[PDB]
DNA sequence: GTCCTAGGACTGCAATTTTAGAGAGACGCGA
DNA sequence: TCGCGTCTCTCTAAAATTGCAGTCCCGCGCGCCGTAGGAC
RNA sequence: CCGGCGCGCG
């Protein structure tokens, strides 16, 4: 595609936003945001027919939010600001808000993710796009977890409403079970990280059996050297 | 000790054992210097017996080590694979495995009085009480036990570290004892060994039954087969003059055992609650260091002051009394034999160093045995119970939390460690211990950083350490007046398993060393009462 | 001014005499709205 | 240095870096705990030199460092030279801690176990 | 809670009914035992006596 | 003879060195 | 029978010097001198 | 074919 685009521009037909978006559709998945950002810089400071549109901003943001290493929150924030300053010519769509919610969730900028999730609610599909069919660590589940952890329970309820309206079942990653065998249902009430009375002794043998201790698939809760 | 030498031709071996071969290859007159079924134990000139669960690699290795004739249940091409001069084909190698051993050693069981003991406990305890009792009568006796083997007196035998000796090993070991002048012998007739045929070719005079309970979880059989496994011991009771019956009546399965064999054989019974038995104790006193039991026998009432702990060893005392009444032993020697035994090796061997408490070692590595032992400690009246336990790796992963659960619910302060971590990391096992109480190693280590350990939900304290060494050191240092400290999981053996290397580590000697120097650590101003230790210059 | 030390702990009993001393020495072992609303924020109001 | 590591349990209450050698730790504990096992668990409660520093760096939990630094920064803020200089240390430390998480660098590499040697033809003083 | 398929311990059913009686909410207490019978979960005998006494005390 | 042979000038800045600021446990005097 | 300024420290927040770290044109030509130390 | 010291030229 790049060779053919070079030959096309050599023959006298310059590339427009369409060809650049086609190229960016592959560069955004290479794991190196700098390639997509070089293409974006070529587009942004060029002619009128080369100017970026919503799809271009989406591709560059997706390239930055799914980078392999280093932090890209500042880059995504500046790209968002640039897109905002281009409002007279560009406007967002569902993918823009899905990518921004995912980015601001993975970097724990929760309030910005809430703003963009409110924006995302107005689109049909919506949270289904954010779920990403479970890929990329399921950004919808991570958003729900981030809402639960900080006690933003009204926003969690709104997210549940959006998922119900979108016919989106809550994924298992969002329903992860805490250390005290609790979930997002009861994790923000005054007893924190502790169990209720329940009226009898807890059957720890059943817990040990059901967690894979018979076949050695249990997850031991012991600290270990490593950045994991 | 003297090693008897055995020389027999192959033709004489088959006729003595009356084994009908399927087919015979090679020479039938080859001299045989020994019989071995394991490849790693075959010596030059010995006879090799091949099992059905062992592949062709075992045969080749045996031939390299000096195998001359191979007894196998299936045809094997010897002209191109084995260098052995003869091959014997039999229908059942496992059954003939005991048959070949018995005739090779001239059936040593005929010239010694063999007393059989069976049950879920006291297999080692009964044998030692009988042996250093028959010795009170002046009769030479030895040991056939999982813990240790003795020819006679104090000469221990370097028993291989296997819990179930094979039939050939039993026959070979017995022949060595009889050659050294042994006159009596008592063997552990475990349900596994009796059923598997490891005691088919041994002549038993007296059979002792203690207790039949569903405790061995490794038994590959049902309850009836388990009952019938020990029933084979009493199914051989034919001769009335030579054989005696020793059956515990308190066990509900008493009526089933007493009906086996010839009914005319005399029956000697022992029980505590049931006074209808010949032997029944009248009054017993329990203490932290000695046991006083008043027993009634048909020959008279005996007063016993034995150092054994609790009441589980009383049956072994009663069994020795019952066997003594069975053989008509005078009551004077019965007192001496029982009182001589103080700490059976590998079974509650108390570590006494002039302290205000006791340190015993039990081999219990299963939940049932540990539960029974910890229950038996309670009846000994301990002021505070302290327990040290662990579990192995790469195996038995299903029931790690149950041992520590029973320890926490029965003991006040329970140190935690491993038994034999092996290639598996001990930290994971020690975390698996806390899973049964609601803790994890992460939470417990979080407790350690702030140097404070709030107790359990029932006021019990909990401390933990990776290596058994410092753990048992602190447990010994925390023995107090009226308190009991428990170390378990290792018992008779003296080896440690880390990774793959089998380190040599003994719990009894380490406990002895710990009790030796407990004083200086505590008297120097260190608050050894509980973790963390309040050092004089650390506030 | 030793009664000022009581604020560091839960003040168990104390009060009469020498109880404050024994406790301090043994504690080392453990070791308009209607007008406010008239103002108004304008965040987000370009 | 007392208590060099945390991911392994201890049983002592020595904190900080005691300048003077502990009298009990010199004779009493080694005599009671003998030599082999004592040395086996020796480097888990008391250690010295660059080895202790490398052990401290290896068992660091960077995320816990970030969270503790952030919460201490907030506590300081909610309350003027060294009230600010302590804040700048906290900002510097959580900034430093973040960079290790996203890269492939390990903080224990700041203590060397091997020493690379320059090729001879570049050193025909060094 | 019970719709999910669970079954609490007996003492908690005693304490929640006890609190309602103290607060003067008899309508809840009769409702806690009304659905309990339909669900099939057993109810403590002493809890039956005290709620019967309460409905006999207000008449 | 020798052949191996082992002390400027300025800026920037965090580190000691106070200065101070309150402040409290035990207390000799004292009501 | 306590109560009272307060003797003697007591621990830290806030400046106040103070000892490093760093830097200080470019490009050429020529000469001299290293490479040291000790029991033989 | 390496660095210091001294003296110079533009």
């Amino acid at each position: 595609a790049l060779d053919i685009s070079y030959e096309m521009e050599a023959a006298g037909r310059f590339a427009t936003t369409f060809h650049f978006n086609c190229l960016l559709s592959v560069q955004a998945t290479c794991g190196i945001p700098e390639v997509a950002y070089a293409t974006f810089e070529n587009m942004e400071y060029g002619e009128d027919f080369m100017k970026p549109d919503t799809e271009t901003y989406n591709w560059v943001i997706q390239a930055y939010t799914r980078a392999d290493s280093y932090d890209r929150v500042q880059d995504v924030a500046e790209l968002l600001g640039m897109m905002v300053e281009d409002y007279k010519r560009v406007q967002p769509n569902v993918k823009t808000h899905a990518l921004l919610v995912e980015c601001f969730t993975k970097y724990c900028v929760v309030k910005e993710a809430i703003r963009h999730f409110r924006a995302l609610k107005n689109f049909e599909g919506g949270t289904k796009v954010l779920h990403n069919a479970g890929n990329f660590e399921d950004p919808l589940s991570l958003y729900l977890r981030a809402l639960c952890r900080e006690g933003r329970i009204v926003e969690l309820i709104d997210a549940l409403d959006a998922m119900r309206r979108d016919n989106q079942p809550i994924p298992p990653r969002a329903m992860i079970m805490s250390r005290k065998y609790r979930t997002l249902v009861s994790s923000w009430i005054e007893p924190l990280q502790e169990e209720a009375e329940l009226g009898y002794e807890i059957d720890y043998l059943a817990r040990y059996v059901e967690e894979g201790g018979l076949t050695g698939e249990r997850k031991r809760w012991v600290p270990r050297r490593g950045k994991t | 000790i003297v090693e008897p030498k055995f020389r027999l031709s192959l033709a004489e071996l088959l006729d003595e054992s009356k084994v009908v071969p399927i087919s015979v290859y090679g020479d039938l007159d080859v001299e045989i210097t020994g019989i071995q079924h394991d490849s790693r134990g075959v010596s030059s000139g010995d006879l090799f017996v091949c099992c059905e669960n062992e592949g062709d690699s075992v045969l080749s290795e045996a031939d390299k080590r000096g195998a001359v004739a191979v007894v196998a249940s299936k045809e094997i091409d010897i002209e191109d694979t084995l260098g052995c001069r003869a091959l014997v084909i039999v229908e059942d190698t496992e059954a003939v495995l005991a048959a070949l051993a018995s005739s090779f050693y001239r059936h040593p069981s005929k010239n010694m009085a063999v007393i059989g003991v069976t049950g879920t406990n006291g297999k080692t305890t009964t044998t030692y009480l009988i042996k250093s009792l028959y010795e009170a009568m002046g009769v030479r006796t030895g040991m056939f036990s999982t813990v240790s083997c003795y020819v006679h007196g104090d000469n221990k035998m370097d028993s291989p570290t296997t819990t179930s000796p094979d039939a050939v090993l039993v026959q070979s070991m017995m022949a060595k004892m009889l050659h050294n002048g042994t006159e009596a012998l008592v063997m552990e007739a475990s349900p596994q060994e009796l059923a598997s045929g490891k005691c088919d070719e041994v002549d038993f005079d007296i059979a002792v039954f203690t207790n039949l309970t569903r405790e061995d979880s490794d038994f590959r059989g049902t309850d009836e087969e388990y009952r019938d496994a020990e029933a084979k011991l009493f199914a051989r009771m034919v001769d009335p003059e030579r054989h005696r019956k020793v059956v515990n009546i308190d066990d509900p399965n008493a009526a089933f055992f007493v009906q086996q064999g010839n009914p005319d054989v005399p029956v000697v019974t022992f029980a505590m609650e049931n006074t209808k038995a010949d032997v029944h104790p009248l009054k017993f006193e329990l203490s932290l260091f000695e046991t006083q039991v008043l027993v009634n026998t048909p020959q008279g009432i005996l007063e016993i002051s034995s150092g054994l702990l609790g009441r589980h060893n009383i049956y072994n005392i009663l069994a020795a009394v019952a066997v003594g009444i069975a053989v008509g032993a005078p009551l004077e020697d019965i007192v001496r034999g029982v009182e001589e035994v103080d700490a059976v090796p590998g079974r509650c061997e108390l570590i006494d160093e002039e302290q205000a408490f006791g340190v015993i070692v039990d081999h219990a590595n299963t939940p049932d045995g540990l539960s029974r032992l910890l229950d038996s400690v309670r009846e000994l009246k301990p002021r505070r119970i302290i327990t040290v336990i662990g579990c192995a790796g790469e195996n038995e992963r299903g029931k790690r939390p149950v041992m520590t659960k029973i320890a926490t619910e029965k003991s006040d302060v329970t140190m935690l460690t491993s038994d034999n971590p092996g290639n598996e990391d001990p930290l994971d096992i020690l975390d698996d211990m806390l899973s049964g109480i609601g803790w994890t190693m992460q939470e417990y280590l979080k407790h350690g950083e702030h140097d404070y350990y709030p107790p359990l939900s029932n006021g019990h304290r909990l401390f933990l350490h990776d290596v058994r060494r410092v753990a048992v050191r602190c447990a010994v240092a925390m023995g107090e007046e009226g308190d009991m400290v428990v170390v378990a999981g290792k018992g008779h053996e003296s080896y440690q398993l880390e990774g793959d290397k089998k380190e040599f580590y003994d719990d009894r000697e380490e406990c002895r060393e710990a009790l030796q120097y407990v004083d200086e650590l505590h008297q120097a101003g260190i608050d050894t009462s509980e973790f963390p230790w309040r050092l004089p210059e650390s506030h | 001014e030793l009664k000022e030390e009581l604020e560091a702990q839960g003040l168990p009993i104390d009060g009469t005499r020498n109880v404050l001393y024994q406790r301090v020495q043994k504690a080392r072992r453990i070791n308009v709205d209607e007008l406010i609303c008239r103002i108004k924020l304008h965040e987000g109001d370009t | 240095f007392a208590r060099p590591i945390t991911k392994k349990p201890t049983f002592l209450r020595l904190r900080g870096s005691f300048e003077y050698e502990i009298q009990s730790w010199k004779y009493s504990i080694p005599l009671f705990f003998t030599t082999q096992g004592f040395e086996i668990f020796r480097n888990r409660e008391i250690s010295t030199g660059a080895g202790a520093i490398r052990e401290q760096l290896a068992d660091l939990d960077l995320r816990i460092i970030i969270e503790n630094s952030l919460v201490e920064w907030k506590q300081l803020g909610e309350e003027d030279r060294k009230i600010v200089r302590r804040k700048d240390f906290l900002v510097r430390r959580m900034e430093l801690a973040k960079h290790f998480i996203r890269t492939n660098i390990e903080p224990e590499w700041m203590v060397l176990c091997l020493l690379p040697v320059l090729p001879p033809e570049l050193r025909p003083d060094i | 809670t019970h719709s999910l398929g669970y079954a609490f311990g007996s003492p908690l059913y005693d304490e929640i009914i006890t609190l309602c009686l103290d607060l003067g909410e008899l309508d809840a207490a009769i409702a806690i035992v009304a659905d309990m019978e339909t669900t099939g979960i057993t109810v403590p005998d002493q809890t039956l006596d005290k709620v019967i006494s309460a409905r006999q005390s207000n008449e």
